[PDB]
RNA sequence: CACCAUGUUCAA
RNA sequence: UGCCAUUUGUACACACCGCCCGUCGUUGUUUCCGAUGAUGGUGCAAUACAGGUGAUCGGACGAAAGUUCACCGAUAUUUCUUCAAUAGAGGAAGCAAAAGUCGUAACAAGGUAGCUGUAGGUGAACCUGCAGCUGGAUCAUUU
RNA sequence: AUGCUGUUGCUGUUAAAGGGUUCGUAGUUGAACUGUGGGCUGUUCCCGUCCAUUCGGAUGACCCUGCAGCCCGUGAACAGAAACAACGGGAGUGGGGGCGUCCGUGAUUUUUUACUGUGACUAAAGAAGCGUGACUAAAGCAGUCAUGACUGAAUUAGAAAGCAUGGGAUAACAAAGGAGCAGUUUUAAAGGUCUAUUGGAGAUUAUGGAGCUGUGCGACAAGUGCUUUCCCAUAGGAAUGAAGGAGGGUAGUCGGGGGAGAACGUACUGGGGCGUCAGAGGUGAAAUUCUUAGACCGCACCAAGACGAACUACAGCGAAGGCAUUCUUCAAGGAUACCUUCCUCAAUCAAGAACCAAAGUGUGGAGAUCGAAGAUGAUUAGAGACCAUUGUAGUCCACACUGCAAACGAUGACACCCAUGAAUUGGGGAUCCUUACGUAUCUUUCUCAGCACGUUUUCUGUUUUCACGCGAAAGCUUUGAGGUUACAGUCUCAGGGGGGAGUAC
């Protein structure tokens, strides 16, 4: 009950497939422009921003902590986002009005497990790497 | 309505052979469906068959001898070049040892093995093994 | 009637294999053409001529006695109907439904069956215009 | 081609109907090209007539071909 | 056939 | 009040001391509507019109300056169209967060069987009317 | 990786998903048939004549593709019929008749396309790889060897379309629709029409070649008998077939199918007419409510509006919604029967059409009963609910509108194959793989050569407990969810983790 044969039925099969590829959430995201115009990074990776304020986001059930994260405002398009600060400590390396280099983390913008509504991640603060500051490879300028 | 008479005939042979019958009654018949059966006689997959004359399209009574596993029809009759026989053998046949792909060529209705030897190509009709 | 409706009914006449007059009838092929052409001058259409010869004269299958068919005998003699017999009885049915529906304004079922006979009329008249049994301007009444 | 319309003065539009094979879906596809063809008064082709056209210079904005033989009906 | 509503968060 | 077996239903499984629905509060987020505000380009065609090209005259010293007309046309300004972005009092919807409030709608005949459509009512789950369905709690009882 | 985009190759009863039903265009798909030939030569039983009596006996079977020549259907010949498909300005200075080529030009009646086999053309770099110890390798095209030698840089795939050519299965385009139709030669005669030679060239000019038509005449055919056929005592017979595909017809029909008229049936209410007297109602208990100005009850009747109980069911009709008294009517519908007619007219469908339960809307009617809203009782912690009493819109009809269902079989349409045993509805028919065989019951002075039944066939419809097979299972199973990794009959619609959300624009 599914599809058509016929030696001259190729226009039917070409039209049939081009509409059913829009139902694929990978094909539709790769071929519509709401994907990049609403992505806070401009269809790119690692956008810079300025730290505005520090937030403690409480973990989801069944976990219980508060996740240390900053809210930053990106430079390329002035979009306010909340981004996580990975490691033990590490808001001690971030002050307000710091330029931070913010990547996503994990899952193509889908909020890695415990943290609710945070889908970006601090990589580098004041143009020195944030994991290099944790392991004390080098220290902050100024 | 009935569209392909050859696809009808091979489907009633294959159905009655998996039921282990001794005879089938094939209706309607054609010149094509008797030339398909005579390929299946020459490599001994069926026995003697008999065409009953109506002044309509005929009927065929085919004697089965237990050797046929599956006969089927490829619809639409795809065009097959001489370089394309090894592609059709891997797709519809169970092995390269046995099994035949029947083609309608300019030289006639033949299996794939004869058509490879006479260096011809055709449209594919069906298979039997 | 399979084309419109759900009927899978299989009731037909099954013509004999032995296409030969039965040798007990001594009527000439010449006289059967006179009887066929005479009945058309009494207003009988070709389907009604053949039953009267089948029932009373013993002529099953006028084609076997006289090598040509009844309507072919009529076309040679100039006695063919103006429009074909199939199209006659469908038009004559469709006008008897409409003369019903003018006084019976809410006969809901006969308005549905009238769509179906006119769909048969426009689908036969396309056949007869293509095969040139009917003029190109023909165009059913309603 | 086959004659499609003869409504213009001394010019016909021919229709070239061909099957376009798709390599992915192993199936053909009916396409067509229409060409305006200058038709000489040596010829009177009706619609549906099959003609043979030969390429020439531009004779108008769209006319590049010119009818050489008409095969009736 | 009167009425009969509810029991915090993880975990074992 | 409890216990044991069989049958049946279940969205229960640390198992009815279960599970679970909506309004309401608190926090955070992304949309939409909205008087009004406003931005960057297109297209449309309207005038004005820099320059030049061709022509016509011109003829200082053949041939410069300059006339005049036609054409190509930049730019300027306005008129709507159209695409992409954007501020907004107010009004909402949704989602997400450790244990706030109100009931208890659903799951068992969940204590009025559930549910579909529609219409009206209500803090809120929802109730009610009418015609359907069993995915029902009946495959069954003038032989 | 992902048969999680499925052409190969996915799902759609319940997991997301078949669209409410029909008609229907574009589209895609579409039944059979006109045929591939032949000859020669190779390559021991059992059936009977004597014994015995519900059981024995001595006494006609079977066994030994390969090469050549075909008027290559059969006619008809022993080149004629059948079937076939003129330029020297030419050719390396033109290779007395025949033969046969080459080149170019005229006159004569027509078959393509897809497919398929071979070719012809198609830049390197890149890919594939042939040589070679740049020390290996990634490379590169180089180098290798005993007053210079063999030099190498081979080859192949490269989308479609374009070009040439041969093969003719399958399909395709086109045309036809068959009364709409397409007699060959010998011979001499009549009339009449607009180039080559005579040395050239010019101008006149009759003859003649070959063709034009109206005849007579000599042969041979004819796919339809003219020694006929009609009158009376004038070409008309040559056409595949009739699809267990569609259409139409004719016939007794069959059904809660539809429309329209009348007429019935009890019942719920409401009335008066007759009587009664003390409560009825309602509930789990009550209370709102009715009642000595007479309720409830009982009897007959009347009015009005709905509705057709039991019979009424794994029954029928209809495309689906849906349809249940009767009688008179109108147009239909399917099935069945048929040696009627037709001859591919079909299948399925974007767009487009017409129907579509209930609620709802508009305008008129109607207004009995039930009754969203609302009002009173009660239950309750609360009760905006269930329960009781009411009661508006609605229910019902007419004409418009809407088009929102668990519109279900949670199952698209059309074909095909498919094991078994009870039944049921309508129609019809009988009473070494076998050359055939069985018939009862009871009603019967007029919709009566009747009705029902019994046994058996068979077609169409709605199903049931039962073989494969299938499925994750529940379950499905000629009524598929079977015939599916052994995956292609045709067309079509939808789905792609849960939501947001059937929301916003
Ligand atoms: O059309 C039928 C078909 O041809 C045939 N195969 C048959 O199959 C059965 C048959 O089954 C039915 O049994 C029914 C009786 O209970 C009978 O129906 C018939 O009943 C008679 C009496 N009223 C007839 O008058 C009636 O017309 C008829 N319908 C059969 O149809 C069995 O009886 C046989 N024993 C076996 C057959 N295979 O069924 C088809 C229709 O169902
Ligand atoms: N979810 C984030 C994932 O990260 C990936 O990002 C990168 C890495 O996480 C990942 O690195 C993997 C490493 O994790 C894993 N342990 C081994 C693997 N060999 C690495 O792969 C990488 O390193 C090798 C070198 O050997 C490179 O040759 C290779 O091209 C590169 N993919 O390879 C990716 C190339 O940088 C994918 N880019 C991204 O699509 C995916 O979603
Ligand atoms: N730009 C329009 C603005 O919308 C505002 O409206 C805000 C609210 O009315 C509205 O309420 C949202 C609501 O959508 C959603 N359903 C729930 C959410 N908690 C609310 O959010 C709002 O209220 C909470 C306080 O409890 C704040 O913490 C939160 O930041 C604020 N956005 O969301 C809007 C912002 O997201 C105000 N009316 C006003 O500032 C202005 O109209
Ligand atoms: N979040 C969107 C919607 O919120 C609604 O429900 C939301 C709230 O109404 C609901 O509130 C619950 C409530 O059920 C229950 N009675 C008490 C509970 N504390 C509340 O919880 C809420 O509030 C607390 C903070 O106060 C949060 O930590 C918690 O995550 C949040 N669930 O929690 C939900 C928030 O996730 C709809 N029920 C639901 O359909 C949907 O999830
Ligand atoms: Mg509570
Ligand atoms: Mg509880
Ligand atoms: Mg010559
Ligand atoms: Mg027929
Ligand atoms: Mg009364
Ligand atoms: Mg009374
Ligand atoms: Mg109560
Ligand atoms: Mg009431």
């Amino acid at each position: 009950m599914t599809k058509t044969n016929g030696q001259n039925a190729a226009r039917k099969l070409v039209r049939l497939r081009r509409r059913n590829r829009w139902a694929d959430k990978g094909w539709k995201r790769a071929h519509t422009f709401a994907a990049k115009k609403a992505n806070p990074f401009g269809g790119s990776s690692h956008a810079k921003g300025i730290v505005l304020e520090k937030i403690g986001v409480g973990a989801k059930q069944p976990n219980s902590a508060i996740r240390k994260c900053v809210r930053v405002q990106l430079i390329k398009n002035d979009k306010k986002i909340i981004a996580f600060v990975p490691n033990d400590g590490c808001l001690h390396f971030i002050e307000e009005n710091d330029e931070v280099l913010v990547s996503g983390f994990g899952r193509s913008g889908h909020a890695v497990g415990d943290i609710p509504g945070v889908r970006f991640k601090i990589v580098k603060v004041s143009s020195v790497g944030l994991y290099a500051l944790y392991r004390q490879k080098k220290e902050k300028p100024r | 309505t009935m569209m392909s008479v050859l696809a009808n005939a091979l489907r009633t042979i294959a159905s009655a052979e998996r039921r282990g019958k001794r005879q089938v009654l094939i209706r309607p018949s054609s010149k094509v469906v008797v030339k398909f059966l005579q390929v299946m006689q020459k490599h001994g997959y069926i026995g003697e068959f008999e065409i009953i004359d109506d002044h309509r399209a005929g009927k065929i009574v085919v004697n089965l001898n237990g050797r046929l596993n599956k006969c089927g029809a490829i619809c639409p009759r795809f065009d097959c070049a001489t370089t394309d026989y090894e592609k059709w053998m891997k797709n519809i046949l169970p092995s390269r040892q046995f099994g035949f792909v029947v083609l309608t060529t300019s030289l006639g209705i033949m299996d794939h093995e004869e058509a490879r030897s006479r260096n011809t190509g055709g449209k594919v009709l069906g298979f039997f093994y | 009637v399979r084309m419109h409706g759900n009927g899978r009914g299989k009731a037909s006449s099954a013509l004999p294999y032995r296409r030969t007059p039965p040798a007990w009838l001594k009527i000439a092929s010449r006289n059967v053409v006179k009887m066929v052409c005479k009945s058309s001058r009494k207003g009988m259409m070709p389907s009604q001529i053949g039953m009267e010869l089948r029932d009373s004269m013993g002529i099953a299958q006028v084609k076997n006695v006289t090598g040509r068919k009844i309507l072919r005998i009529l076309k040679h003699s100039g006695l063919a109907p103006e429009i074909p017999e199939d199209l006659y009885f469908l038009v004559k049915r469709a006008t008897q439904m409409r003369k019903h529906l003018e006084r019976h304004t809410t006969d809901r079922d006969t308005k549905y069956r009238l769509i179906l006979v006119e769909s048969r009329i426009h689908r036969l008249a396309r056949y007869y215009k293509r095969v040139k049994q009917l003029p190109p301007t023909w165009k059913y009444e309603s | 081609g086959i004659v499609h319309s003869t409504k213009m003065h001394r010019t016909i539009v021919i229709r070239r109907n061909y099957l376009h094979f798709i390599k992915k879906y192993q199936r053909y596809q009916k396409r067509h090209k229409s060409l305006a063809v200058h038709c000489s008064p040596a010829f009177d082709p009706k619609q549906g007539d099959e003609v043979v056209v030969g390429q020439c210079r531009p004779l108008s904005k769209t006319i590049r071909y010119n009818v050489l033989e008409v095969v009736s009906k």
